[PDB]
Protein backbone atom coordinates (compact mmCIF):
# COMPACT_ATOMS: atom_id res chain seq x y z
CA UNK A 1 0.00 0.00 0.00
CA UNK A 2 1.63 3.56 -1.26
CA UNK A 3 1.42 6.31 0.88
CA UNK A 4 2.28 10.32 0.34
CA UNK A 5 0.95 13.53 -0.05
CA UNK A 6 -1.85 13.99 -2.86
CA UNK A 7 -0.60 15.67 -6.14
CA UNK A 8 2.34 13.49 -6.18
CA UNK A 9 1.43 11.14 -9.60
CA UNK A 10 1.38 8.23 -7.49
CA UNK A 11 -1.20 6.37 -9.86
CA UNK A 12 0.95 7.24 -12.88
CA UNK A 13 4.35 6.38 -11.75
CA UNK A 14 3.25 3.27 -9.75
CA UNK A 15 0.96 1.85 -13.32
CA UNK A 16 4.15 2.89 -16.04
CA UNK A 17 6.51 0.72 -13.27
CA UNK A 18 4.00 -2.30 -13.22
CA UNK A 19 3.66 -2.75 -16.63
CA UNK A 20 7.67 -3.01 -17.12
CA UNK A 21 7.29 -6.30 -15.10
CA UNK A 22 6.06 -9.73 -16.38
CA UNK A 23 3.96 -12.54 -15.01
CA UNK A 24 3.64 -15.61 -17.31
CA UNK A 25 0.54 -16.46 -19.04
CA UNK A 26 -2.04 -15.47 -16.39
CA UNK A 27 -4.63 -18.29 -16.28
CA UNK A 28 -8.00 -17.18 -17.87
CA UNK A 29 -10.70 -16.79 -14.99
CA UNK A 30 -13.97 -18.59 -15.33
CA UNK A 31 -16.94 -19.51 -13.57
CA UNK A 32 -18.40 -22.85 -13.57
CA UNK A 33 -21.93 -24.40 -12.38
CA UNK A 34 -21.71 -26.59 -10.00
CA UNK A 35 -25.62 -26.75 -9.17
CA UNK A 36 -28.37 -24.63 -10.32
CA UNK A 37 -27.41 -22.17 -7.60
CA UNK A 38 -23.75 -22.72 -6.87
CA UNK A 39 -20.61 -20.81 -9.02
CA UNK A 40 -17.26 -22.04 -8.55
CA UNK A 41 -14.41 -19.91 -9.56
CA UNK A 42 -12.16 -21.81 -12.08
CA UNK A 43 -8.57 -20.85 -13.64
CA UNK A 44 -7.39 -22.89 -17.23
CA UNK A 45 -4.89 -22.31 -18.80
CA UNK A 46 -4.97 -19.66 -21.56
CA UNK A 47 -6.53 -20.88 -24.83
CA UNK A 48 -8.44 -23.56 -23.00
CA UNK A 49 -11.38 -21.62 -22.41
CA UNK B 1 -2.49 49.75 10.55
CA UNK B 2 0.54 51.43 11.42
CA UNK B 3 4.23 50.03 9.89
CA UNK B 4 6.16 53.52 11.27
CA UNK B 5 6.44 54.72 14.38
CA UNK B 6 6.44 53.20 18.08
CA UNK B 7 3.70 52.30 20.67
CA UNK B 8 3.33 50.55 23.93
CA UNK B 9 2.03 46.97 24.03
CA UNK B 10 0.63 47.13 20.62
CA UNK B 11 2.12 44.84 17.88
CA UNK B 12 1.22 44.33 13.95
CA UNK B 13 1.12 40.75 14.59
CA UNK B 14 1.21 38.40 11.52
CA UNK B 15 -1.44 35.21 10.61
CA UNK B 16 -2.13 33.43 7.87
CA UNK B 17 -6.05 34.10 7.28
CA UNK B 18 -8.06 30.58 6.62
CA UNK B 19 -11.44 32.25 6.98
CA UNK B 20 -10.30 34.07 3.42
CA UNK B 21 -7.97 32.95 0.91
CA UNK B 22 -4.80 31.53 2.21
CA UNK B 23 -2.51 34.13 2.55
CA UNK B 24 -0.17 36.05 5.69
CA UNK B 25 -1.07 39.42 7.18
CA UNK B 26 -1.13 41.43 10.55
CA UNK B 27 -3.30 42.61 12.29
CA UNK B 28 -3.30 44.91 15.87
CA UNK B 29 -2.50 43.33 18.91
CA UNK B 30 -3.28 44.62 22.08
CA UNK B 31 -1.96 43.89 25.59
CA UNK B 32 -3.57 45.65 28.95
CA UNK B 33 -1.29 44.63 31.74
CA UNK B 34 -3.98 46.16 34.54
CA UNK B 35 -2.96 45.43 38.29
CA UNK B 36 -5.45 43.42 39.99
CA UNK B 37 -6.29 39.08 39.50
CA UNK B 38 -3.62 36.90 39.06
CA UNK B 39 -5.40 35.44 36.24
CA UNK B 40 -4.58 36.32 32.66
CA UNK B 41 -7.72 36.59 30.10
CA UNK B 42 -7.43 35.82 26.04
CA UNK B 43 -10.66 36.78 24.87
CA UNK B 44 -9.78 35.13 21.81
CA UNK B 45 -10.16 31.76 22.32
CA UNK B 46 -11.91 32.26 25.38
CA UNK B 47 -15.50 32.55 25.59
CA UNK B 48 -16.70 30.74 28.54
CA UNK B 49 -18.02 26.98 28.79
CA UNK C 1 -33.41 -2.67 -14.25
CA UNK C 2 -32.22 -6.09 -14.09
CA UNK C 3 -28.84 -4.54 -15.31
CA UNK C 4 -27.46 -1.11 -16.25
CA UNK C 5 -25.45 0.37 -19.15
CA UNK C 6 -21.69 0.78 -17.88
CA UNK C 7 -19.79 4.01 -18.61
CA UNK C 8 -16.12 3.38 -19.36
CA UNK C 9 -14.25 6.91 -18.82
CA UNK C 10 -12.79 9.22 -21.51
CA UNK C 11 -10.08 11.51 -21.05
CA UNK C 12 -12.16 14.79 -20.26
CA UNK C 13 -11.47 17.90 -22.96
CA UNK C 14 -13.77 20.24 -20.99
CA UNK C 15 -13.29 23.85 -19.58
CA UNK C 16 -15.32 24.08 -16.26
CA UNK C 17 -15.76 27.74 -16.12
CA UNK C 18 -17.62 27.66 -12.55
CA UNK C 19 -19.31 30.55 -11.19
CA UNK C 20 -19.93 31.67 -7.18
CA UNK C 21 -19.36 33.94 -4.64
CA UNK C 22 -15.60 33.86 -2.83
CA UNK C 23 -17.71 32.34 0.44
CA UNK C 24 -19.20 29.92 -2.02
CA UNK C 25 -15.46 28.37 -3.17
CA UNK C 26 -14.08 28.50 0.39
CA UNK C 27 -16.29 25.91 1.19
CA UNK C 28 -14.54 23.55 -1.51
CA UNK C 29 -11.17 25.08 -1.55
CA UNK C 30 -10.36 23.35 1.92
CA UNK C 31 -9.82 19.99 0.44
CA UNK C 32 -6.40 19.31 -1.39
CA UNK C 33 -8.03 17.68 -4.03
CA UNK C 34 -9.90 20.79 -5.39
CA UNK C 35 -5.62 22.52 -5.81
CA UNK C 36 -5.10 19.59 -7.90
CA UNK C 37 -7.66 20.03 -10.30
CA UNK C 38 -8.44 24.24 -10.48
CA UNK C 39 -5.19 26.50 -11.04
CA UNK C 40 -6.90 29.25 -12.38
CA UNK C 41 -9.16 32.02 -10.19
CA UNK C 42 -10.99 34.65 -11.82
CA UNK C 43 -11.13 36.78 -9.40
CA UNK C 44 -13.68 40.23 -8.90
CA UNK C 45 -13.76 42.61 -6.32
CA UNK C 46 -16.12 45.08 -5.54
CA UNK C 47 -14.14 47.77 -5.86
CA UNK C 48 -12.44 49.34 -9.11
CA UNK C 49 -10.07 52.04 -9.76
Amino acid sequence: YLVGPPSLGKHEALLAYLSTQSVETPPDLLYVPLSERKVAVLTLPSGQE
Amino acid sequence: LRTTGRAVGEVNSLVVVEAAPYWGRPARLTARAAPGRDHLISIDREAGL
Amino acid sequence: APAGLEVEPFPIQMQVILVGTPEAFEGLEEDPAFSELFRIRAEFSPTLP
